[PDB]
């Protein structure tokens, strides 16, 4: 039909996530990610130990 | 000579056209009907909710 599908097996045996993007309803990727406000606190980082 | 008459040889040559066939091709568009009003309804939903 209208499903483009792809195979990926980081999806479990036994689940379908259907996405949709686009349209008129102008759509797009669904999790939105949050950094912390502190500018030091951003990325992974390396710290010294005790 | 042969004198023959009709309607046919009198006339025109038909404004034939050919339909959209649906052979000889790999893929076939899925038939999607949409009338005016359906898409009044999805543009205007789409704008209330942006």
């Amino acid at each position: 039909g209208f499903w483009n599908i792809v195979e990926e097996d980081y999806i479990p045996p036994g689940y379908l996530v259907g996405v949709g993007y686009g349209g008129a309803f102008n759509l797009g990727n669904p999790v939105g990610l949050r950094q912390h406000a502190n500018p030091a606190m951003q990325g992974l980082r390396i710290i010294a130990g005790n | 000579a042969n004198r023959t008459v009709s309607p046919s040889t009198q006339g025109v040559r038909p404004a034939m056209r050919q339909m959209y066939n649906g052979r000889n091709v790999a893929t076939r568009p899925i038939p999607l009907i949409v009338d005016t009003s359906e898409i009044r309804a999805i543009m205007a939903a789409a704008a209330d909710a942006r």
